[PDB]
């Protein structure tokens, strides 16, 4: 029910860093989270998404290739790894959490393996996130 | 002079009877009690040692194809079947919608479809919630419904799980007489099927019999001395089999490669259903092996004692089976827990005109549903065994059938047979006769009563 | 020596009839396997009942060999019986005679009932 | 495809407004997953739609949604100095990625 | 002088009770059709009858009180229960049931007697649901609340019958163990109690057929040359009075409807067999007897009951007085379809100081039945294919008496039945089973010899 | 002549004594199944009982035997001819039948008596 | 000179095992109301059985190595289990239950002992639901994560009801021997459990034992003769329980001062089930009182004679259960269909040196799952009773265990236990024993058979 | 009457006049096949005792002696200290052993005097 981000810090082009997001008051182990981030006067902007026990990865076309995702369901943090930063690469990332409920059909509530979540399309809790730069 | 009737009761006289014999299990197999599958519990414990009892110049008549030893063993095997599966879990529940996909993580060209990932739905503890499940099916065991699977015997019975904790190893039995009758065993070796025996001895009852299931060939069976034993009940008639007795066992080895690993699913309140969970390392065929040496002496010696009967000018081939159900065209047995359906095509093909580490591999597949007595409703799941399998047998005789039917051509051909599992037990108990003991007897001399 | 349960079965008539008390013995010993095991044990006991009260019926109630007071009709048999005794055995003896078997033991019967009638009246003041 | 919104909408308070938000068929009408979100300067987004047209709790019932065909739009009764701010859609695409609009300002009179 | 003297084989015997074990001809055994009485089970029967007729005997017998009625009672419940276990028990048809009336072909007597239900039904996958539709009877609907349900759903687990098993009688015997003897009474005036005359012993008793039937008994031993009225108290009206006839009298019993059966797959390896379109019309299924014969058997019925009642006495028939269906109508069953007939145009008609008209009864079908009148069982009859036809001839009658307010100038006698107890009295009331007592002490002028 | 199973139920006392081996072949011969049990066992104990409570008695393998015991005349004291001529076997029983139980116990200890008695005498005498 | 003689029916009997059948007395067997212990089938016994008292006898009895409570023992099992089948199973039941602490007048220790459950439930009609509520008590459910929680047995196996039809009233229960056995008794008042005893009689077969079962206390028991008495199979070895029966016996109170109610639930076509509704007035704990004064002696009787296997020097204490399970570490019997498990730590609680209407009130619980048989898979749900209950039982017997890892000391604790079911039943039958007897024998005397 | 088993306390002098009694208790779902199987082995066990008792020529009979020897190693106390003193359950122990032996001595004797019987009468 809260998530806070950190890692931020001022890397010269070509560098790499790390973001870590931590969950609390919630089971981690059973919903997907999502990666955004913004920009001043731009608007928002997807990065990838991750499945409850990450099976499949998704990435967005624009930064296919470029930033990798993981996560450790029994350290209960999030993981957001990107390599060789450019310049318009800096904005205000964000660690999101996608909604997700049992499948109600027949009368019975229908999981996912291993107890997942089913995505329920939509996202309900937003983190602060933390504010980058790149300066040469 | 005179000569009066005199009864003598204990008088030697016996004719043939019906009467149902018990069991009589051997000391080592009445002190572990693990839960046999033929209920050896309640099986009394035998004697310590045999007290065959030898006659002589006593003359009886046997017959192995009408005797009611095997319908009474056939009647019990079955009943005994039925009862050990009773305690232990049904599994009614999965009949259920199956999304199977093939497995190409290390294959080989044999099993190229042979394995399928099946994931389903099914019941948790609570009935209110289902969790997805996944596991690995034989081809055999599911059937396409238009992808969408589903198992083979949902459309005709559901039926129960074998039980995990019970065995389905063949421990010799032995078939008892109660009192008032005795059982005859013929110690002669020439006895082909019926006729005199010169050596009849009277035993206590019968020896260890093992209960092996096995089709188109006998295993672990009993070995004649000194001869190759053929019998069949008409042999000029082609519709009854050929039994066959090695004197000398040839060796079958019988393995699975595939290494694999059981998983537990629990599918309700104080049930569980054990799946494949996944094969570790490569994924290859399960293959027999036969010694071609070996095999080929033997099928020698079966060849000349067979050419007395249609004579010795006859032309001997041989040739698979004719063709139908898999239960009947290919060898069954079972290795451990596991049941096997193999293809013995490589064996019979030869032909006999009469004037040394091949190892013939005969690669095999496995089911996990099986139908084992060939009666409709009543199906088994055996679970998977962890690890790989591995057992040697002794082939001890052969079940074949003659279909030469035309008269205008000199040679026979003779193929493999199996459809009754009467004559798996049969070539065991066709030494053993039961008859009862009439005690009554009167017979005329002098003697007279006193007034 | 001792020749065990139908020792003497190949044996001569007479030679038999030394070695009636070893098959006596034999007659009666002493859930799939459970209530069908059982009913072999009531089969044995009923059998020996059977072979009991109908020898007892005519006078031989615990003889081995016992003789009634009836004769041997010429029709049944005519042959020696030196070669009863030393030459044929009991397995063969039972065929011959198995048509009448059951016309002499209804003999037994009335026999054996006229002796004990008799008995009483005679007794009774001689 | 990055979906294509009005530069600016305006709207005395008290009428009704409608925001214009569209992408490819596939995308939108195809797998009908379509949300709708609400953000304020200095805090993170927060979602106004719960379903393609269905609203969550906690939210005032004056928003409302629809869609016909490929057009979808979203329409609100009743403007308030409140609803000043910024607001974006949210739809699945045809390869399960997340795509975001172009967003709408929105200004009060 | 006199002696104690022990005889051992004297015919002696003495009233007591045992289990009898049953006996049986060849001729369903050879068949094998699997009846729901084990004949194959069942032991075979004597090739013939050996019964002894004794003399200077005289042998006191009771109906009322015999106790081989109640064993007869026992087996034939506990036969009828062990044939259901194997086949399938509908514990998923409790849903709920769309009905409309059918308006094609139905004739105004049966307007609204069956119905037209739809619901979903369960398969062998736990998660398909399939639409079917079935038709049944307003007996077996009940509104809940158009939506309707089964009566048996508030009852219990409803098991419906094994379709291989057939439901026609078949003859049985009654046999006494070893040292028991079943000794048969052959006077023909002898009624319900008393001594008789002539007396004989049996191994096996006669060819015993086991119809279940109320208020009519079908297919039953007829008296001889006198119609024979038996009651345990004939002044007592809590009591009833069987009526056996001397010349049997027939009954044309019939289901105009042609039905389908169609087997709808639920489960793995079960089998709902539902009712299908009837083809062609749709009329109700009705029984006849003759006019002429009915009201010649009625006649001596009267004169009978005359010589317990006064030969002044006025004699009527009434109808039943109340209840539900299953006491009030004639319950049978033809062919695997059950019958509950009304016979109210029988019993109406009054004697005093004394042309094929073919008398037709209404009747009804259920398919949810309770046997033996228990609570929380069922007996599901699958339909059967075809139009049904049995001929039966009606071998007595049951009836009970009611009023008798110091009036003595009219007598009334309606139906009723009030167990299968009584059905099979009419047959075990000439059997009798004793014990054998071999030991018995006289005295003589004898001694032992010392 | 013969008569079967109970054929002289109601002939003379006398004559019924000549066709007491007839009765005696008589004595002994799923839900079926277990019904059928039952019976065969309990006519085996009933029929031993009878033998065994004969054997004691010293009648053992005797139809027809009499004990050295007086008869009672308080039992009966009806003639011997009347009782063998004109009564049958059924109306006997009920006219003894509350005696019946003292004249059993009797015969059981008077038989050891005489057992004891033969032992002794054939020691030395 | 001397001649062999064989005696039919001497005196003489031997050590054997057999199935010893049922026994009823007349009263309990015409109550006409269904119990867990059949009434019939147990043949009814004649009234006052005959004793014969056996003179100039010693006959060696041991009632540790006794066969007649381990048949005991294996029939109650099957006892208890036929009359589980007929009834109901429970299976529907697991599925979520929302629950909420009840408070309305709750005290304030047994605060959070109850929780108010609503839950769905299916109905006669398989496509409707319902929605009902129900009380169970903390120890019958467990966490999962208006909280979440689920029935403890769920995870390990479904059960059924007891049906409220049936009583768990233990009628007295009579072992009777078959023809050809006999059953001595041991008449000794000094019969320390093994031993000759001078005093033997023989029976017809044993009085009524009552088939109570309880832990730590025995009730409703035999009470010894002016004396108690100290048994145990060895003294020295501390792993063996101590059996103590009481001379006299002290008076229990056991009551549920709460109103529960039943409200009827049907849960399907012919089957349903008993819950717990409001309940009216206050909520109390149940507890079990005890006199100080008697309670107090008692100890001070059984320290004496347990001092003499010890010496009159020696420090005796008592403490309360080491812990561990609770079925084994609580006192647990029942009380008119309710099952209590009481706290007997506040009654061993004391130490002895060198040597008015005052109660002890002891805390109970309540539980519903109830296994008893220390088995898995095959638990039982105790329908709840309307009303208040209170029944009024003796404490005739004791059982202690010794402990201790001090090699030499002056100080002794005893701690009780309950070991296992037998002891409770071996503390009724140590008098019994079963023989078989031999009628045959041979004894040489002057008798020549005439020739 | 001293009962059923009443002189297993009395010398084997005072119990040979009380055989007949206990001559008498040789014979007499849970609940149901437990029973069952108990009245058979009562059948069965009187039957052997009987069987035995038959081929030594005196089945009929409660006290029987035999023309056969007895051998002062089984035991070398005259009657005196036999029949006045001890017990039966006593005398059962002392010669246990022996019990399987003697056995065998009646089987064949008795079977020995039916030949001579059947000779004797015929000859004469
Ligand atoms: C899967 O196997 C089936 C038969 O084994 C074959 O027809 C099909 O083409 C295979 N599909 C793939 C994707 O390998
Ligand atoms: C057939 O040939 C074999 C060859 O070994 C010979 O032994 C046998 O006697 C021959 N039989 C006939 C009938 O020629
Ligand atoms: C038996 O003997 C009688 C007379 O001795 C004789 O009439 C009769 O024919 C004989 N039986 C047969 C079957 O010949
Ligand atoms: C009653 O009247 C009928 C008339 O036929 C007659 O036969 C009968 O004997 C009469 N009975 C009495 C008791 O008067
Ligand atoms: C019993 O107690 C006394 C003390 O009065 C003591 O002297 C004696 O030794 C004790 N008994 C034993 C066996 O030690």
């Amino acid at each position: 029910e809260r998530l806070v981000e950190s890692g931020g810090g001022v890397v010269q082009p070509g560098s790499s860093l790390r973001l870590s997001c931590a969950a609390s008051g919630f089971d981690f182990s059973r919903q997907g989270m999502h990666w955004v981030r913004q920009a001043p006067g731009q608007g928002l902007e997807w990065v990838a998404f991750i499945k409850y026990d990450g099976s499949e990865k998704y990435h967005a076309d624009s930064v296919w290739g470029r930033l990798s995702i993981s996560r450790d369901n029994s350290k209960d943090t999030l993981y957001l790894q990107m390599n060789s930063l450019r310049v318009e690469d800096t904005a205000t990332y964000f660690c999101v959490r996608e909604a997700g409920g049992p499948d109600y059909r027949n009368g019975y509530n229908y999981y996912d393996f291993d107890d997942g979540y089913y995505n329920y399309h939509y996202m309900d809790v937003w983190g602060k996130g933390t504010t980058v730069t790149v300066s040469s | 002079e005179n000569l009066w009737v005199t009864v003598y009761y204990g008088v030697p006289v016996w004719k043939d009877a019906e009467t149902t014999l018990f069991c009589a299990s051997d000391a080592k197999a009445y002190e572990t009690e693990k839960h046999n599958v033929w209920a050896t519990h309640a099986c009394v414990p035998t004697d310590p040692n045999p007290q065959e009892i030898h006659l002589e110049n006593v003359t009886e008549e046997f017959n192995m194809w009408k005797n009611n030893m095997v319908e009474q063993m056939h009647t019990d095997i079955i009943s005994l079947w039925d009862q050990s599966l009773k305690p232990c879990v049904k599994l009614t529940p999965l009949c259920v919608t199956l999304q199977c996909t093939n497995v190409t993580n290390n294959i080989t060209d044999d099993m190229r479809g042979e394995l399928k990932n099946c994931s389903f739905n099914m019941t948790t503890e609570l009935r209110d919630k289902k969790q997805k499940v996944y596991s690995l099916f034989y081809r055999l065991d599911v059937v396409q419904i238009n992808k969408e699977y589903r198992l083979i015997n949902c459309n005709t019975s559901a039926c129960t799980q074998a039980c995990p904790k019970v065995s389905f190893e063949p421990i010799p039995i032995h078939y008892c007489a109660p009192a008032g009758f005795a059982i005859l065993k013929c110690k002669d070796k020439k006895f082909n099927g019926t006729g005199p025996c010169p050596s009849v001895s009277t035993v206590q009852c019968t020896h260890g019999i093992k209960p092996v299931v096995s089709t188109q060939l006998l295993l672990n069976g009993s070995l004649a001395e000194e001869e190759v034993m053929i019998r069949s009940e008409n042999i000029t008639n082609n519709a009854k089999n050929i039994l066959v007795q090695f004197n000398t066992p040839v060796q079958i080895n019988c393995t699975r490669p595939n290494n694999n690993t059981r998983k537990s699913i629990r599918i309700g309140p104080g049930q569980a259903f054990y799946a494949t969970g996944d094969i570790i390392g490569d994924i290859r065929q399960a293959h027999c092996n036969v010694s071609k040496a070996t095999w080929n002496e033997t099928l020698g010696k079966v060849v000349k004692q067979l050419r007395k009967h249609f004579g010795n000018n006859t032309i001997i081939r041989f040739a698979n089976s004719s063709g139908g159900d898999l239960e009947v065209t290919t060898h069954s047995f079972n290795c451990g827990g596991e049941f096997f359906y193999c293809n013995t095509s490589g064996l019979f093909n030869s032909t006999w005109i009469s004037n040394s580490n091949d190892s013939i591999t005969l690669p095999c597949r496995i089911k996990q549903i099986i139908n084992m007595w060939q009666r409709i409703g009543q199906c088994m799941y055996a679970p998977p065994i962890q690890g790989v399998i591995r057992c040697v047998s002794n082939i001890t005789g052969l079940i074949l059938t003659r279909d030469g039917g035309s008269t205008n051509s000199t040679t026979e051909t003779f193929r493999p047979g199996g459809g009754d599992m009467r004559d798996n037990w049969r070539s065991e108990l066709y030494k053993y006769k039961v008859v009862k003991i009439e005690p009554l007897g009167v017979a005329p001399t002098r003697c007279k009563r006193r007034v | 020596v001792f020749l065990g349960f139908l020792g003497a079965a190949g044996s001569t008539m007479g030679a038999a009839s030394m070695t009636l008390t070893v098959q006596a013995r034999n007659l009666l010993s002493g859930t799939v396997w459970g209530i069908k095991q059982l009913q072999a044990r009531v089969l044995a006991v009923e059998r020996y009942l059977r072979d009991q009260q109908l020898l007892g019926i005519w006078g031989c109630s615990g003889k081995l060999i016992c003789c009634t007071n009836v004769p041997w009709n010429s029709s049944w048999s005519n042959r020696n019986l030196s070669e009863i005794w030393d030459n044929m055995t009991w397995l063969q003896w039972d065929k011959e005679i198995s048509n009448y078997t059951q016309i002499i033991y209804g003999l037994l019967e009335e026999s054996q009932n006229q002796q004990e009638k008799n008995e009483q009246d005679l007794l009774a003041l001689d | 495809s990055a979906l294509t919104q009005p530069a600016s909408v305006s709207g005395s308070p008290g009428q009704s407004i409608t925001i214009s938000c569209q992408g490819t068929s596939n995308d939108v009408g195809g797998y009908e997953s379509v949300s709708w979100y609400q953000q304020h300067p200095g805090k993170a987004p927060k979602v106004v739609i719960y379903d393609v047209s269905k609203r969550p709790s906690g939210v005032s019932n004056r928003f409302s949604g629809s869609k016909s065909g490929n057009t979808a739009s979203l329409t609100i009764s009743g403007l308030q100095a409140e609803d000043e701010g910024d607001y974006y859609c949210k739809s699945l695409t045809s390869r399960s990625h997340r795509v975001f609009g172009t967003g709408t300002k929105l200004t009060v009179l």
